[PDB]
């Protein structure tokens, strides 16, 4: 309506972020976080603005699966740091 | 022969092979009564 | 947009092609303009001297296509009677992909795929028959 | 499906006086084979020398294939006249290189299931000194050297321990004197040339093996054949900073999988890439496939087998 | 002229361009996560663009 | 083909070159035919030679299709108008045939009375 | 280097080992299949198959087609003028246009 | 009777499956009964015969 | 009755021991062969159905008969190969033609077109495996692939079309039924709805254009001889061309008309090159593309009297080309190359079995009435009411007729053989059997051919 | 027959031969080892 | 890996059971994500340079697209209010809800991880779960068939098939075959959707039986196709006879069963007067047989590939249903023409 | 129909409408028997194992399951193209104006020559 305009443009600029790479890789694990976070405030204000109280519980169990994303996925990283140098898009082998 | 250095199958098991061939019995008496009952079910409908 | 397709199945009913000829540039430029971007995928060398390079070719020559194709279908229209036929933008898909023999000095090619690409224009005026459905729902 | 939660576990009743030991690259003359006998004092199980006719030793049952029915072009008295162009020269080595990697395998096999200490004559990691030495000399061409290592690289790390105790045999460079006073005539009037880059790739394979931390005692020809001395040696020495030294429940079960099953074990030694000695005809494939399948051996194979065995049908 | 090559050249004529068209796929981008992801920015623009939907 | 004169034993001379040419000749001509001579004359053989020469003039029409074609200049084209052209050339022979017989029959009958047979 | 590509052998059976026989191998099998079993379809299929074909059966109104147009004709032609053919099962039809 | 069913197992199938064939595709006029005095073409009244002829 | 007998010769093989097999799967399937004889010959004045439509009965297909012909004679020719490698590999593809016979006998007795449709397709299958394995010189991928990717690319095109017609006309199922279909209004968009049903059949009986299917099949030999006779059976087995132009495009024949001048060009420049050939199989391979290009003609007139024509030729060709294939396999076994001018010798070292090359030759042109003056004669007999100019193309290729056999038979009528030692038996008792079982049934055809031509006889 | 000839033109490289992408190699037969070095390994304090 | 491997295995088995019943659009979400945790392990396994680049390939393209997936969720909250997972409502909502299901499913134009990722699992166990992991998303599909515009889901199932069609032809790696021919039957999946919701679920139990016994023949190690190629003559020779059967079904051949569901894609496709996209799906059928007539050329013709070493020992491989499920992908045709019916 | 209306949502076989009565040795029935023969014949294949015809005994397994299933699946099969032409007929006798019957004729129709 007023509040969401904003937000969903923030959301847009996330999105872009997953799919933009320059050099590093830790930027997409950064970018999914604010795409979480982004959907977090979309979520919460509908709930909240239209009363819904059995809802309200939808985002806090959304909260959880996002760091679930954010660890496993992020765990993922570490192991490309042990195998080469540094962390790196250029760097990949398979065709 | 005989087959040297300890088959990895001695052929009779009766463990597995027993088993096998008595869950096609359970199988062959369940189909026939559901079969029969299908048959009643049928005639006392129509 | 599909609002640029649909203005060019309303003109062709008259005898004007002066505006027709302009509406056919931007159906082949747009169009062309897909395949100008998953070509940056390619990895393009340097930064916006050879960029520009590659959307270029691609462009160019794709709006050239739909530009003759539009011309071409109206000289056929104005020469002799009948309206509109599948023969008559068979002559006129022959010319469209007459132009790919002259991107690369090679004769053949487009000319060799010239009854191929006339045939498959010549599809596309096939489905203005009730006959035809591309997208339907019941 | 693999039982894991059933009383059969791995590390259980093992590594206490089991790990394996190997008497291997010790020249052309069987020394080695000699004091790996007396050397299963302590050790439970012994295993014989790898030979041309050593992965059909016993394989299905009993008795060895015939010649071609085992592999084409192939023989240790051959080797002795080794000839260029159209013949043996890699492609029984290639086949010895596959023998030995079996056998070893199911010696792991028997380590793992049930502790029992198991000694090797010449094992996996001795071949290659066997390779170069031959290669000095005019006989093997280098694309085949390309070939092996591709080999080398992939069946090798599957397997997690290379070897706890290791016996490393340096004797005289007029070792072919010995090798002529033996009783076997074929093997007699090799080259000395041989024989001597065997000793000097030995050298350096016997350094590489002790970087990684693997447990090496050498024996000169006045200390070789002894029984007291080699046992004392093996059993006051502990074994430390060794890879034989990992992981119990997630380790120790994933290589007991590739160990059990033959035909697993020998899947990535067969290579994709063709060479020119490494028979690559189809026609002479067919017609030995028939005489495989016609052979009293197996015929049928796994278990049941018709005028060899034949207990039950079902 | 015609019975081996010129009557022949309509399944040939879709195997030398499709060959074309099936190198344009596979040895194109030389792997990278970077480029793949580079692509899916143009595939929303079309179907909120070039197609007209929504 | 002939010319105005037919070619049998017209102009022939001795020279140098022309007396090095006929050996040039024979010396794959006796070549060849000794390899010949030790396949024929031999009851250890029973069968059909090969002959590498014979087999090549199988394969010139059966192979060598599609390595060739590559320079298709105007030569290609006018190939293409004996082909595909004289299809395109009955067109108008058959169509004009039957719109003769087709307006025969709704006026001013010309077939047959003793007619029936298709 | 072939290694073990050259294994190709000229195998002709033609009278060596065999006198005179159609079948590879076993002049027991050769009696039995390549003169009796045979010819036994050379006797069935043919000599006993000829005696069908088309001949017998009638096959398809060929035979009975005579018998049935000459009874028609000789009617036809003591009571009606028109031959057979006039109006081909066409009696009243409900108007044309 | 011991030398011809020990030899001949497989002769005997291939005539039986015929016979086996011709009684299955007979059987299959059972299920089409529909039109068998009906309709005046070959249509006849019984006598002494059920149902004309199977 | 005709189903379930060819389905128990796949257990016979296998049960069978090592030493027998051959004698097995030739005998058994000579009795089968009987009994098609025996009662699918039966018809009243319309041919009435069979049973319920699994496979139905026979309307104007006395071409059955010729795949029970081929029956056991599809093992005959193949006995000099297959015999060098492994008695599994023999029990293989002997079943493997069972399976093509099994398929082959379904096309013809069950009258659909949408199951019909999935028989169609479903010979291509064995035959392709039959090809692409035993032959014995190269390029067999570069005939295999040829094989599928010119008949499923217009085959295909079946399943837009036949599924089409049911969408909108009752259901195609009995044909019997099908009296439903009205004539087509001939429109822009009926265009493709006739051409998706005549290019699956334009493939397998080869025209002028996109015929290069069949001599890349025959050049390539799959196995021997045997499995180019089955080769003959794809080419009369798209017989559905008798079928769909009848029933459901009656009205559209002015779409024909260009199909026609096609095939008509494929009679004098497919003979042409039937002249100057080097392999011995490729002058029957080209001879094959003109014989069957004269049933293509007969269709599309739609005249009762070309029918007759058509049905003729399909039985006439099917067991006269087949003849000649074994001819060429006969040359094949002994001298083991397929060429014309190295492979000479005729009266001199193969006294008998040039009787039948003479037989096998002659029966390619116009001889005393056996079929296939009752095939020729009645479709240019027929393209006279159609138009009086194609005697002026037709008459030209009754000329290069005689150009095919005449020109077979010169180039082997030689006797010197000088190059070639082997063939010192002329035919085996099998060989010499192999040709009479050709030729003989055709000659038994002179005294009654009402079982050879049948579209309301 | 096909031959050893044959199969290197179906050999494990790009099926087609490469256009512009020829410098991609062939994988291992059972998956590629990639690099064993290019690590620190062990760090050092003063 | 212990027993905790098979625990991990079941939380993919039950993951797809949360999206199987379901009612609120949050709850597949968590579906969904119950097989990103749990997948990601099997396809590390053995540790391994190319597995660490496959399973991050895997990850980045899946997580985002599951995120498209929330946002029209989140609209759905917006526009029309309700959480039932019935209908879409929103134009807006369903442009985003399709790209996220095309990530997964449509692939025409998000391919580009599936033959990177197929080919980089070290081990055959983890072939099945890729091809198992595609039943998932089909059940949302099936929910939320109507209200989704139709031009730009058909885009997604014809420009699939051209770029499977043309994609499988440049490779010789087995695991890349399979990973085109995912998406060149993914085609035909997102084709029946919009043109009845019947035989759509079938093309899986056609498709992943068919996928399932294809892995399973290669238990005996192949990754390339020359290393399928020495299998004829040196390995099991019996054994290739059932390869060459399923790879023929693979492609549109009648008398196999994977004709079947072509059968009904098309039928229930021209029943809506559509005639011009049903040919245009079966002319790029042909060049999906291609890869599997080369691939049925390692087991008829001879191609020369012997080798030094022989196996004699018998070959003992898991083989769950590798021997009940070949005989339904090898022939169903006749045993199949009313069981469309039986599944919905 | 697709989707259900009087029908109950997941269920065993139907339990809903039980009456419609089953084959018995159904030629369908035959050809899935048929399969589990055959899948018992390709087992030994795999397997390396003498006789694919006369060996292992445990065929009887593959032969019942294949039975057993598919028996429920063909009954199925038949309560689905009840349902299907149940909703059909009801379809006809509710609406009527939807329906629309025609018989006899006489209309001229364009007759083609040659």
């Amino acid at each position: 309506s007023m509040v969401y305009m904003n937000i969903m443009m923030a959301f847009t600029v996330s999105l872009v972020g997953l799919l933009m790479y320059r050099s590093h890789l830790m930027s997409s694990l950064l970018c999914l976080e604010g795409m979480m976070l982004s959907l977090f405030v979309m979520a919460a204000l509908t709930i909240l603005n239209s009363h819904f109280t059995l809802a309200s519980m939808m985002p806090i169990i959304l909260l959880v699966f996002a760091a679930c994303e954010a660890a496993l996925g992020l765990s993922l990283l570490v192991m490309v740091s042990n195998t080469y140098g540094t962390d790196y898009v250029q760097n990949l082998n398979l065709l | 022969k005989f087959y040297i250095q300890e088959p990895p199958h001695g052929s009779p098991n009766w463990l597995k092979v027993g088993l096998t061939l008595g869950t096609s019995v359970f199988l062959w008496i369940y189909l026939i009564k559901q079969h029969n009952e299908d048959v009643l079910e049928y005639k006392r409908r129509n | 947009a599909k609002t640029v397709l649909r203005q060019y199945w309303d003109i062709p009913e008259g005898t004007e092609c002066h505006r027709k000829t302009y509406a056919t540039t931007s159906i082949g430029g747009a169009a062309g303009l897909v395949v100008s971007a998953y070509s940056v995928a390619l990895k393009t060398p340097t930064s916006f001297l050879e960029g520009v390079a590659r959307t270029g070719r691609y462009t160019f020559t794709a709006a050239a296509i739909g530009a003759i194709f539009g011309l071409t279908s109206c000289i056929s229209a104005q020469v002799r009677e009948k309206p509109d036929d599948p023969l008559n933008y068979l002559i006129g898909g022959c010319a469209g992909g007459l132009i790919l023999g002259a991107r690369t000095r090679s004769y053949g090619i487009g000319a060799a795929a010239c009854a191929y690409m006339g045939l498959t224009a010549a599809l596309v005026k096939m489905g203005q028959l009730e006959g035809w459905q591309v997208f339907a729902e019941p | 499906x693999x039982x894991x939660x059933x009383x059969x576990x791995x590390x259980x009743x093992x590594x206490x006086x089991x790990x394996x030991x190997x008497x291997x690259x010790x020249x052309x003359x069987x020394x080695x084979x000699x004091x790996x006998x007396x050397x299963x004092x302590x050790x439970x199980x012994x295993x014989x020398x790898x030979x041309x006719x050593x992965x059909x030793x016993x394989x299905x049952x009993x008795x060895x294939x015939x010649x071609x029915x085992x592999x084409x072009x192939x023989x240790x008295x051959x080797x002795x006249x080794x000839x260029x162009x159209x013949g043996n020269s890699y492609r029984l080595q290639a086949w010895l290189y596959a023998s030995r990697l079996l056998q070893y395998a199911d010696a792991l096999e028997h380590l793992l299931s049930t502790g029992q200490g198991v000694v090797l004559e010449r094992s996996i990691y001795s071949d290659f000194v066997f390779l170069e030495a031959m290669y000095r000399q005019g006989f093997i061409r280098k694309q085949c050297v390309d070939h092996y290592n591709q080999v080398k690289k992939v069946t090798i790390c599957e397997y997690l321990p290379p070897h706890v105790v290791v016996y490393v045999d340096v004797p005289v460079p007029e070792v072919q004197s010995r090798i002529q006073k033996k009783g076997n005539p074929h093997e007699m009037k090799i080259t000395s040339a041989y024989l001597q880059d065997i000793e000097n790739a030995y050298k350096g394979t016997f350094l590489p093996e002790m970087s990684e931390k693997c447990e090496v005692l050498q024996y000169s020809a006045w200390e070789a054949q002894d029984a007291e001395k080699v046992v004392e040696d093996i059993e006051y020495l502990k074994y430390d900073k060794g890879p034989w030294l990992d992981q119990n429940d997630r380790n120790l079960h994933k290589l007991r999988m590739l160990v059990q099953d033959k035909l697993e074990v020998l899947n990535y030694t067969s290579i994709p890439v063709f060479l020119p000695e490494v028979t690559v005809g189809a026609h002479q494939s067919d017609q030995v496939f028939q005489e495989f399948t016609e052979l009293p051996g197996r015929k049928y194979r796994a278990g049941y087998n018709e005028d060899v065995g034949d207990k039950w049908i079902w | 002229l015609l019975d081996l090559i010129w009557l022949e050249a309509i399944l040939p004529k879709t195997i030398s361009l499709a060959q074309m068209k099936a190198s344009t796929l596979v040895t194109n981008q030389k792997g990278l996560i970077k480029l793949y992801f580079l692509s899916f920015l143009i595939t929303i623009l079309i179907s909120m663009i070039l197609f007209n939907f929504h | 083909x002939x010319x105005x004169x037919x070619x049998x034993x017209x102009x022939x001379x001795x020279x140098x070159x022309x007396x090095x040419x006929q050996a040039e000749r024979l010396a794959i001509r006796s070549r060849l035919k000794r390899e010949y001579q030790l396949q024929y004359y031999d009851p250890s053989r029973r069968g059909v030679i090969e002959d590498p020469a014979l087999v090549r003039w199988t394969y010139a029409r059966s192979a060598n299709i599609y390595p060739n074609f590559r320079p298709n200049t105007k030569t290609s084209l006018l190939g293409a108008l004996f082909g595909i052209g004289p299809l395109v050339f009955w067109y108008y022979v058959f169509k004009t045939d039957r719109d003769r017989k087709e307006k025969l029959i709704q006026e001013g009958k010309l077939d047959r009375t003793f007619n029936i047979s298709y | 280097r072939w290694q073990e590509d050259p294994e190709p052998e000229d195998e002709n059976l033609y009278e060596k080992n065999p006198d005179s026989h159609g079948y590879d191998k076993d002049p027991a099998v050769d009696i039995w299949n390549m003169r009796v079993v045979f010819f036994f379809g050379f006797s069935i299929v043919l000599v006993l198959g000829s005696t069908f074909v088309a001949y017998l059966p009638d096959y398809r109104m060929q035979e009975w087609a005579r018998r049935e147009a000459e009874r028609l004709v000789k009617y036809r032609e003591a009571h009606g003028l028109p031959i057979m053919e006039s109006n081909c099962f066409d009696p009243s039809k409900i108007q044309l246009p | 009777l011991l030398q011809v069913v020990r030899d001949h197992w497989v002769h005997v199938l291939v005539p039986m499956g015929f016979v086996f064939g011709y009684y299955l595709d007979r059987k299959n006029d059972e299920k089409l009964t529909a039109f068998r005095n009906k309709s005046l073409l070959y249509k006849r009244e019984l006598k002494p015969n059920e149902e004309v002829t199977w | 009755k005709y189903i379930i007998p060819t389905i128990m010769l796949m257990p016979l093989t296998w049960l069978s021991k090592n030493n027998m097999i051959w004698v097995n799967s030739t005998a058994h399937s000579l009795l089968i062969s009987f009994t098609s004889l025996l009662l699918m010959n039966q018809f009243g004045d319309n041919s009435l159905n069979f049973s319920l439509l699994f496979f139905s009965d026979s309307l104007s297909t006395p071409l059955l008969i010729l795949t029970m012909w081929l029956l056991p004679l599809m093992l005959m020719a193949s006995q000099h190969h297959l015999s060098k490698e492994n008695l599994t590999r023999k029990k293989l593809f002997i079943t493997m033609l069972i399976s093509l016979q099994l398929f082959l006998i379904m096309t013809f007795t069950a009258m659909e077109l949408i199951l019909f449709y999935i028989l169609f397709e479903a010979t291509l299958v064995p035959t392709l495996i039959i090809i692409t394995r035993w032959g014995n010189q190269t390029e067999r991928l570069n005939a295999g692939l040829y094989f599928l990717f010119y008949t499923l690319a217009g085959s295909l095109p079946l399943l837009v079309a036949l599924i089409y017609i049911q969408n909108t006309v009752g259901s195609l199922n009995f044909l019997m039924l099908q009296y439903w279909v009205q004539p087509v209004h001939n429109s822009w968009s009926n265009v493709f709805m006739w051409l998706a049903c005549m290019m699956a059949f334009m493939v397998k009986m080869p025209l002028y254009g996109l015929h290069l299917w069949l001599p890349k099949a025959h050049v390539e030999a799959p196995i021997a001889g045997s499995m180019v006779l089955a080769a003959v059976l794809l080419k009369l087995g798209g017989y559905g061309m008798l079928r769909i132009t009848l029933i459901l495009n009656p009205m559209t024949d002015f779409m024909a008309y260009p199909f026609i001048m096609l095939s008509l060009w494929g009679m004098i420049m497919t003979s042409s090159i039937c002249l100057r050939q080097t392999d011995l199989k490729s002058l029957i391979a080209y001879s094959s593309v003109s014989h069957m290009a004269l049933v293509i003609v007969a269709i599309l007139i739609q005249t009762p009297w070309s029918y007759m024509g058509a049905t003729a030729l399909m039985i006439a060709h099917g067991l006269t080309s087949s003849m000649l294939f074994c001819l060429a396999n006969s040359n094949y076994e002994r001298i083991h190359s397929r060429t014309m001018i190295l492979a000479r010798g005729l009266q001199t070292l193969l006294p008998l079995m040039a009787t039948w090359w003479l037989l096998a030759s002659l029966t390619n042109l116009a001889l005393p009435p056996t079929i296939n003056l009752i095939g020729e004669l009645f479709v240019v007999m027929s393209t006279f009411s159609w138009s009086n100019i194609t005697i002026i193309l037709m008459g030209v290729n009754m000329v290069i007729t005689a150009l095919y056999s005449l020109y077979m038979l010169i180039m082997t009528q030689r006797g010197k053989y000088t190059y070639h030692i082997n063939n010192i038996s002329p035919s085996f008792t099998r060989e010499n059997a192999l040709m009479s079982l050709h030729i003989l049934p055709l000659l038994l055809l002179t005294l009654n051919p009402k079982i050879i031509l049948g579209p309301l006889y | 027959q096909p031959d050893v000839e044959w199969a290197e033109q179906y050999g494990g490289a790009v099926m087609y031969p490469t256009k512009e992408t020829a410098h991609w190699k062939p994988p291992p037969w059972n998956d590629v080892d990639p690099p064993k070095d290019t690590l620190v390994s062990n760090l050092t304090l003063n | 890996n212990p027993i905790i491997f098979i625990i991990i295995l079941l939380t993919i088995m039950l993951g797809t059971i949360i999206v199987m019943i379901s009612s609120h659009w949050l709850l597949v979400w968590i579906g969904f994500e119950m097989n990103m945790l749990a997948i990601i392990p099997i396809m590390m396994k053995n540790h391994n340079p190319r597995a660490t680049e496959a399973s991050t390939k895997y990850f980045l393209t899946q997580s985002t697209a599951s995120m498209l997936l929330m946002m029209a969720v989140i609209i759905n909250l917006m526009f029309s209010g309700q959480w039932t997972v019935m209908k879409l409502f929103n134009p807006m909502a369903s442009m985003l809800m399709t790209m996220a299901l095309a990530m997964k499913l449509g692939m025409a134009p998000f391919h580009f991880w599936v033959p990177e990722v197929t080919q980089g699992i070290p081990l055959s166990s983890g072939l099945i779960l890729l091809t198992w992991q595609k039943l998932a998303p089909m059940s949302v599909l099936y929910q939320i068939f109507p209200s989704i515009n139709l031009n730009l889901i058909l885009t997604l199932s014809v420009l699939s098939i051209l770029i499977g069609g043309w994609g499988g032809l440049n490779q010789t790696q087995l695991r890349k075959i399979m990973a085109y021919s995912s998406i060149a039957h993914m085609g035909w999946m997102t084709a029946v959707l919009p043109y009845n919701p019947t035989m759509t679920l079938l093309n899986l139990i056609i498709y992943i039986i068919m996928t399932s016994t294809m892995f399973t023949m290669f238990m005996a190690n192949s990754t390339t196709t020359t290393l399928s190629l020495s299998h004829t003559w040196n390995k099991t020779p019996i054994m290739t006879v059932l390869i060459l059967a399923t790879l023929l079904s693979m492609g549109g051949l009648p008398p196999l069963s994977g004709f079947m569901p072509k059968w009904m894609i098309i039928q229930e496709m021209t029943k809506n007067n559509s005639i011009i996209l049903p040919t245009f799906m079966a002319i790029t059928a042909l060049l999906n047989l291609y890869f599997y007539m080369r691939l049925t050329y390692s087991t008829t013709l001879t191609m020369f590939p012997s080798t030094n070493n022989m196996k004699m020992k018998w070959q003992f491989p898991l083989m769950k249903k590798m021997t009940f499920l070949p005989t339904m992908v090898v022939l169903s045709t006749m045993m199949l023409p009313l069981t469309p019916m039986l599944s919905v | 129909x697709x989707x259900x209306x009087x029908x109950x949502x997941x269920x065993x076989x139907x339990x809903x409408x039980x009456x419609x009565x089953x084959x018995x040795x159904x030629p369908r029935l035959a050809f899935v028997g048929f399969l589990g023969y055959c899948s018992g014949l390709i087992d030994n294949a795999i397997r390396r194992r003498p006789v694919l015809l006369a060996g292992l005994h445990r065929q009887l397994l593959y032969i019942t399951s294949f039975v057993f299933v598919g028996y429920y699946l063909l009954k199925r099969q038949d309560y689905m193209y009840a349902v299907r032409d149940h909703d059909m007929f009801s379809y006809i006798k509710s609406h009527x104006x939807x329906x629309x019957x025609x018989x006899x004729x006489x209309x001229x129709x364009x007759x083609x020559x040659x």
